[PDB]
């Protein structure tokens, strides 16, 4: 949000921490919620 | 030092920022930015007046070209390059302001439009791009045309992240040159899906296929930025200003008198106003007649507020905030705001000359060099084509020496005639002085002097044959 | 930074949705175009700028120069210059017909229909010309045109835009213009607005349609009139000029008050004298000065007042200021408000005001005059009525452009003093950096007929046998 | 005896510590920078006063005079001469290639690298530029050069400072800097800082990096920015300016109080007309001056607020002439205030920015030239592209100052009228005064193209027999 790049796809993300057991993490940031506008079109048919 | 420490009594103590690179500066915001700018370009009278001031004088209406290829440097004789340059002229002349209009894929442009939409998508977005392609269609003798793209198009290809190569959509290698952009096609209606392509800015075989112009202010900006932006909250506070001081006028204008009395509504009304006398709330309607001293009693009375000025240091205040969006933007006060009052003949020259030297700096750094681009990709097709003949024994080919063959300059508007006499007599004494040319004259009015004695060698020729009189030229 | 959140806040809710120019214009483009007629039509302002983008953009007059390329053809000087001169008088002598069916109208002539495209490219961003084949074969030249509005051209049955169908106009994948769609006139309107497509290139080579504007981003397919920069503003101007007139009426009408206990009748009888010897009230005469008498309790009071331009005319100054900078005309020129101004100062703001003008004349009436001429030249070719050099290396239909290159002569810069400008001209000419075309084009004229005219002038002088005109030997 | 303790005290505690300018900036090095930076980006004024800094030091050319040592050198003059043309010839077929290879990032022209680097020294104090040697094949050329921003030199890992290694700045026993420790690009801020150290002299001779900065006393190695002196006042002006922007807005927007005992619609409906009968409370048609019949008790009380500008223009004219006067620049250009000036004043103040441009642009612009120019040479010297002369008595290496020797010409001094100057530099022409190549440097040219140029418009005015032009025989 600081950087303001709060709407993205993917956000990665390096950070290191402080102290003398200093170590880096990473991380990758998402929220899909893929969906259809057309719900009903596609049909699904289970077999038998 | 003691200014950047502290601030004196602590002042400015909380101004501490983030030092960084133009790119973390700006590119998190960008499309942001460009929004606002496009918005006030769109809506505030002012920004529309700065982009046509733009337009109008850093080209202009016309824009010549000069080929002067270095002769001297690819070692060909004086009068061979001076036959390529006339044939590529002639070639340049007849193509590129064809009323076929066709140098463009859009079919609606011409190429001074290119010119000045160019510096214009530059000036109020930081940078432009063409796409110079080549079209499959024989029907015309030259098989390239262009397409200027907002940067808007070029972005991030599915909006993703951004990484130490790829910016926005843009591929820089290591030493960060680019080479290439994923281009997002149009998103009109908003509800189909917005593709990228990624295009390269050369072909294999060197032809440029995206020319990107730009001027970067540190090393490593990618993106440019347009000037607008020290000056959005200005632009957009100022609007709301005018808005709200318009309001305010309205209202206070607006209600001009009152009355006190005890009464109903009505009865005060057509008894102190008049009116009545109805057709068939909205009380009623008086009407304008004239006079009509009206007569009051104990506990009624009427009041005319005497509202204020209107204008209470507004338009001098206005008139400040002008002067200093006129220096953010870099133009004159006086052509930005139409205020050519109370200026001497002195300020009013000195005005015009810095801003005209700002103007034809711009213009060489922007239109200048895209025209040289477009026009050294036209004048590849057109040697490939061979409709131009090149010399036989050039010590060079056009592979390794595409500056050197492609070696023009370009005349936009001349230098306006602020007064017009004074102009041609230094003019005129500078030439009998010796210390300038026909061609540099000509060229600070906007025109050449090969085809302008041309002409008068034409026009000497025809009044010789009509036998009414000599010119000013003779043996 | 100042683009991301404002100082202290400020602008932290603003956010303009960056969508594409048509994204931003065509959702309110019809309501636009309508709010621009609007103030066209009932506001002095925006009538004074449209009438002065009329008068100096193409003037009274427009000359046309037809100058083929001769060299890029391979044709000989000669033979192209009598073919120009040949097309030049066909093209005067069919232009200003006093048939006045160049329009199948027949209400305009070619410089009124450029200034009426002028004109409403000006306000509405755009320009539409229709030429048309006439059945009619009386005319040696059977071809017309058809000025149309902006608004006549949109979405048969009100069908939402595409990707390739935008507002009535159908565009290839490039984005180039293919195919329009118009409607017949609806007043009344009550009856239906039917539909016609017509192709904007017709196969043959000719321009069966011509839409010309300036866009100002790529994919723009309609143009913008220059109005909205400034629609909020000027209305506002409008609004709060007549409020002021209205307010400074209401406190002028009301002048003088009385106030008393007894009958309001016998009060103005006795007060303000009155005719009570004949809700009419009592309306008095106006005689001599006359002053009553009242007891204590009764008071007779004239009002002060208020000043009725209290800053209203300075305020009418900076918004003036703002609408003429909007519009790109200078503010003298708008509001003619000429005062507290010296001569270089007001030559600075003509001369940027000129260039202004120049430039759009170029961009608008320059090209859509060239496209007419060479539709027209079009049928002339074809019916052979004027004759191409044998030794044509392109055909006519192969080298449009440069069978057709001209340019045009517009109405003259008019200068302040003159005789500053003319001395200038001499200077120019006798030191030999100009030439006679250049000059008399700025003046407003073509030094070939001038040329003719002052060898016609020496031959009747001569003829006369009175004195030889500065011209001779 | 003022510097002691002043009168009755007031610089009681004013005693600033004595120490070197490095020592007093260093510490705060970075945040200087960075403030400058943040004006120079988000400040109206600070944009004019770079672009102004560029244009003038600069301006749109900026072309070379190559006038070698031949005296010194032993060199006949025709030879030296010879020599000087062929390089100009390869340098100006080299520097304005359009491809802008010159630079590795392939988008800036020489112009624009000297403009950039003046304008980055201006707003950080100082500017550094490489010279890499590429393996392409494609140019005659391998010799390139890449700006540094001061922020990317720094000391690695942000190393505690030494006596030695300052700012990550390697410098010898002596005073003379030798290594630097550049950073890599800091976008995105998640990969690894790295660092690199480079020499700023290559062993063989030539300019592996360059560093330009006017210092100010002994022992400097970073530039101070112009704006060191002038910041506070910049952003405490900028405040200023918004919250009496803010402060007008609100005194504009609250106009009218209603008071009434009566609910707040009814209130509404009875005085400020409303349209309650068919959240934002209710809207108002604005419409005719509709006088209301407030009841006693009520109250109407129109807020005649307070002027916009009470002395905000002259608080502005003081802090722009202060500005101005740490900047080195003049208030005229620097706030586009032209007013109240006469034309001895105006050139008064034009002839004084003038001359501090021209002192810049020699001690930086014509520095860095002169600097690139000469490593541009070397390698053209050591590619054979150019013959040195048989008879040269010292080596390259040698006179390496020597050989190198060239002026710059930027843009020039465009006056206030043009014809008083352009007489009086004609009439030091005829006095024997001046010179050719001086004045037509101060104009912008140079004499020996000059007259080239006018040989071939007489050759070719001769050719096309009109008239010979102002020089002949």
């Amino acid at each position: 949000q600081r950087e303001g790049i709060n709407a993205s796809a993917r956000y990665p993300k390096n950070w290191v921490t402080t102290g003398d057991p200093a170590r880096e993490f990473t991380m990758i940031q998402s929220a899909p919620l893929m969906l259809l506008a057309d719900p009903d079109e596609f049909v699904s048919v289970q077999l038998a | 030092y003691h200014g950047g420490g502290s601030g004196f009594g602590g002042q400015l103590r909380s101004w501490n920022p983030p030092s960084e690179s133009v790119d973390a500066a700006l590119l998190p915001n960008f499309t942001r930015g460009n929004a606002r700018a496009d918005d006030l370009v769109r809506n505030n009278g002012y920004a529309a007046n700065a982009i046509q001031l733009h337009q109008d004088h850093i080209v202009g209406s016309f824009f010549r070209l000069s080929h002067r290829p270095s002769w001297r440097y690819l070692g060909i004789g004086e009068e061979e390059a001076r036959a390529f340059s006339r044939e590529v002229e002639a070639a340049w002349k007849e193509f590129a302001e064809d009323d076929c209009c066709c140098i463009d894929v859009e079919r609606k442009r011409t190429f001074t439009m290119m010119i000045r939409e160019g510096v214009a998508m530059h000036a109020f977005n930081g940078e432009l791009f063409v796409q110079a392609t080549w079209d499959t269609s024989s029907s015309r003798l030259f098989r390239t045309q262009f397409r200027m793209v907002s940067p808007k198009r070029i972005s991030n290809p599915n909006n993703t992240g951004d990484s130490r190569n790829c910016r926005a959509g843009v591929q820089i290698n290591d030493s960060g040159a680019a080479l290439g952009y994923y281009v997002s096609e149009d998103g009109y209606p908003g509800w189909m899906p917005q593709k990228w392509t990624w295009i390269p800015r050369e072909l294999p075989g060197g032809r440029a296929s995206f020319i990107h112009v730009f001027e970067p202010v540190e090393d490593g900006q990618t993106r440019g930025a347009n000037v607008f932006y020290s000056v959005m909250e200005q632009m957009k506070m100022l609007d709301t200003l005018q808005n709200t001081q318009l309001q305010s006028a309205i209202v206070k204008a607006m209600y001009a008198a009152t009355i006190e009395s005890e009464l109903d509504t009505q009865s005060a009304m057509d008894f102190i106003l008049g009116a009545n006398s109805q057709e068939q709330y909205a009380a009623a309607p008086v009407r304008l007649g004239g006079a009509k001293v009206p007569h009051l009693m104990p506990g009624d009375s009427l009041n005319l507020q005497t509202a204020q000025d209107t204008d209470n240091g507004y338009s001098v205040f206005e008139q400040s905030l002008l002067r200093y969006i006129a220096a953010g933007l870099g133009v004159s006060y006086e052509q930005l705001s139409r205020n050519y009052a109370q200026m001497s003949y002195s300020t009013a020259r000195a005005s015009a000359n810095e801003s005209w030297a700002y103007f034809m700096g711009r213009r060489k750094f922007v239109a200048s060099r895209q025209a040289s681009q477009m026009f050294l990709c036209w004048l590849e097709e057109a040697i490939v084509r061979r409709v131009v003949t090149l010399p036989s024994k050039a010590r060079f080919s056009f592979q390794e020496a595409r500056s050197a063959w492609g070696n023009c300059d370009w005349i936009g508007s001349g230098r306006m005639a602020i007064d017009g006499l004074k102009e041609v007599q230094e003019a005129v004494m500078l030439i009998e002085a010796g210390l300038s040319t026909y061609e540099k004259e000509c060229a600070k009015r906007g025109d050449d002097y090969q085809e302008i004695f041309a002409q008068q060698v034409r026009e000497t020729m025809e009044r010789r044959a009509a036998g009414l009189k000599p010119p000013a030229w003779a043996a």
